[PDB]
DNA sequence: ATCGATGTATATATCTGACACGTGCCTGGAGACTAGGGAGTAATCCCCTTGGCGGTTAAAACGCGGGGGACAGCGCGTACGTGCGTTTAAGCGGTGCTAGAGCTGTCTAC
DNA sequence: TAGACAGCTCTAGCACCGCTTAAACGCACGTACGCGCTGTCCCCCGCGTTTTAACCGCCAAGGGGATTACTCCCTAGTCTCCAGGCACGTGTCAGATATATACATCGAT
């Protein structure tokens, strides 16, 4: 039948999600993180859900300002795929790792 | 005691991540590589959003516990509280 | 018969509410007069601009209700509040449709 | 008290006299008020250190000016500094 | 004129360089890095408090605030050996006058 | 009158308590300042103080100089990670940078 | 004028070599010279504005620290 | 013939030499003239102290010799050892400086 | 080209819940008088920043060989993209509960 | 006098079930893209030569930064009051959802 050529409908999904506002990580898994982390520090911990959201917006805003400086190094690579290296190297330039 | 939801951050949110960082193609090890940045960032801020429950005696992180945890390293977050 | 601060600094922010903020803010241990004044015109000023952007791009978006998307929009696209908050996360603001050349297709 | 402190009604009416058509969501409000609550503490903080470094013991219209000229952007300090004075100068007028 | 007095903090940084080098020198462009690095710290943790005191509508800074500054900014086992040696120093400062 | 003895000898601390609790005071921190919080600062200013001084001392060493210069403060500052976490932001006047030189700059064989 | 030529072509390749930099392109130079010039003017602008507010004539090292780590870098040794 | 070097023996050694020392590597008076050069544009007449000018130098140094590492680290990030302006470019750009 | 799929933009109707407005309230702001000290101004001094000259030597600039590295071109293969079937649990809704955040009162250490 | 404590309220966070379903997962399949390889050629390094100005020292001066003294006026301090500002109440309207329809863009041909 028809099949779309590689790469098309990843921009497709970069346009739709830009123009986009809503969370890409799932709510319920990412509470269950939360909680698995906070565990850590202190036992029986209670969390209101406006913490977890706020967590959950702060952790995608500065994982898509990763990707963001992630494909700038790689197509600075003079590639399209993104390497963990490239991860690594805006990571130790961005002053974190 | 909850273990293992690092798996429960998926392959398909990692990729809408990288969509919307404007990323076109992915590797196989950038899904891990993430999972292990969410870590350290998650790690972090929540520890210091524990610290700021501790300093008040409560047994409840609050959203301004972690609008406080992310002003303290510089990545403010905006519609929780000032 | 009693007048507001704002309306003889000419100000729509709270003179009054900036110099009880300021004078429990523990900055200083006086206040000058002039000074919540100052900072009053300052903060809307600010507001102003910002109220203005969203306006604008809630009217590209064709909306009469301004969303955080149009917030989004009016910080990462002017210059100049782009740089002042540079540090800063909007929360369900979204990014900016920007896609990189080389991905584009030939 | 239940009652809060909020710059509310001051932003929606900033907004009303800017565009006199438009509505607010109230996720954009609370984000309103973050703007406008930590941009205070940050031109009040300069002020602080400003006062703080000249060994003066009052906040004038002089510290936040030098804040202003600081933190803001040119433009933005620019106008600022000119209808910040232009308001000092009205309340002074009027006393 | 008479010059105005001018303080620092580098008879107590000579005397702390003594009890952990009792034979290691100082220069002059040494003692006013570590003055510049006491005070900057200084500020540092007592502006962490002052917030901290902010945030939770208290109007008296203790060595609560300050340990959780310490807490805050310091990395972990910084902020550990730090709390332990403010610790002791409160607690015999008590026992004392 | 009894016989006038220190904050800091009281507390067992080189740092003068009485001048980190005025500086406190006259900071604008606070409006009412805790007994055991310039103790406690001044304990925490001491053990960092201890800290970074005795590895300044240990490059001094590494150097063979008996006065620390600004070179062994950044050397003791970046070879201790968390140190070097504290200070990252933090440029120190003429010590230098680490002698680093990364693999791929050597000469192969 | 020529002041920022003045920051010479062996002093950019000095201090990319302190940088740890093997091989240096001849827009570098160039490159540098606008990175440190746009850098100078950002200090030196709120320098100038410390000192503006102090109604002084000369520019202090005070002034320099304080705007400094205003910028976020800040510098021990020199003040505050 | 002449002793002649090959191409990146002498540049590692006086990296060497230039990571062990701390001397400033700017010329104090170029440098000096650069900076009242830039003041002379927000305010005439300014005069400046020497400490000062030295603390600017010092700090413009350190910044760009951060700027050097991270340009180099992503010029071999690309397979590389030459930089280009281009590595510079990317470097502010991640670190938010454009 | 070119058509055909194919998602998007555009226009219209139903709905709803979110906000735009109203009410009451109260407390926060404003008005009035008070002290006082802080900041402003004038006088003072000196230093240190500025300016200049000299020399002189180190560095900067310049020429040039050359090599080696930047980069274009090509091959390749495989890993990732795209599609399909399955299923998994994210999600919504309702129910249960109680830990605990929140507030008030007391007072005494501070 | 504030904050540590006690005590009371009652909010809300947690926990749970069950159905739904869209999201995630497993997997087929081919190709585009990473990467290796090669050639090229240029252009940057290395080094000698030439140039130059950076540097140090030394002096002169003046100006302005710091200091001192005086004052007044501006800001805290206090109080009464009253109106601004702020939960609650309300309702209606902007936006979401749904449907039809045009319209451009991708892709096989």
């Amino acid at each position: 039948p028809h099949r779309y050529r590689p790469g098309t409908v990843a921009l497709r999904e970069i346009r739709r999600y830009q123009k986009s506002t809503e969370l890409l990580i799932r709510k319920l898994p990412f509470q269950r993180l939360v909680r698995e982390i906070a565990q850590d520090f202190k036992t029986d911990l209670r969390f209101q859900s406006s913490a977890v959201m706020a967590l959950q917006e702060a952790s995608e805003a500065y994982l898509v300002a990763l990707f963001e400086d992630t494909n700038l190094a790689a197509i600075h690579a003079k590639r399209v795929t993104i390497m963990p290296k490239d991860i690594q190297l805006a990571r130790r330039i961005r002053g974190e790792r | 005691v909850l273990r293992d939801n690092i798996q429960g951050i998926t392959k398909p949110a990692i990729r809408r991540l990288a969509r919307r960082g404007g990323v076109k193609r992915i590797s196989g090890l950038i899904y891990e590589e993430t999972r292990g940045v969410l870590k350290v960032f998650l790690e972090n801020v929540i520890r210091d959003a524990v610290t700021y429950t501790e300093h008040a005696k409560r047994k409840t992180v609050t959203a301004m516990d972690v609008v406080y945890a992310l002003k303290r390293q510089g990545r403010t977050l905006y519609g929780f509280g000032g | 018969k009693a007048k507001t601060r704002s309306s003889r600094a000419g100000l729509q922010f709270p003179v009054g509410r900036v110099h009880r903020l300021l004078r429990k803010g523990n900055y200083a241990e006086r206040v000058g007069a002039g000074a919540p004044v100052y900072l009053a015109a300052v903060l809307e000023y600010l507001t102003a601009e910002i109220l203005e952007l969203a306006g604008n791009a809630a009217r590209d978006n064709k909306k009469t209700r301004i969303i955080p998307r149009h917030l989004q929009l009016a910080v990462r696209n002017d210059e100049e509040l782009n740089k002042l908050l540079g540090r800063v996360t909007i929360a369900q603001g979204g990014v900016l449709p920007n896609i990189q050349s080389v991905l584009l297709p030939k | 008290k239940t009652r809060k402190e909020s710059y509310a009604i001051y932003v929606y009416k900033v907004l009303k006299q800017v565009h006199p058509d438009t509505g607010i969501s109230s996720k954009a409000m609370s984000i309103m008020n973050s703007f406008v609550n930590d941009v205070f503490e940050r031109i009040a903080g300069e002020a602080s250190r400003l006062a703080h470094y000249n060994k003066r013991s009052t906040i004038t219209s002089r510290e936040i000016q030098t804040a202003v000229r600081l933190l803001l952007p040119g433009e933005l300090a620019k106008h600022a500094v000119s209808e910040g004075t232009k308001a000092v100068t009205k309340y002074t007028s009027a006393k």
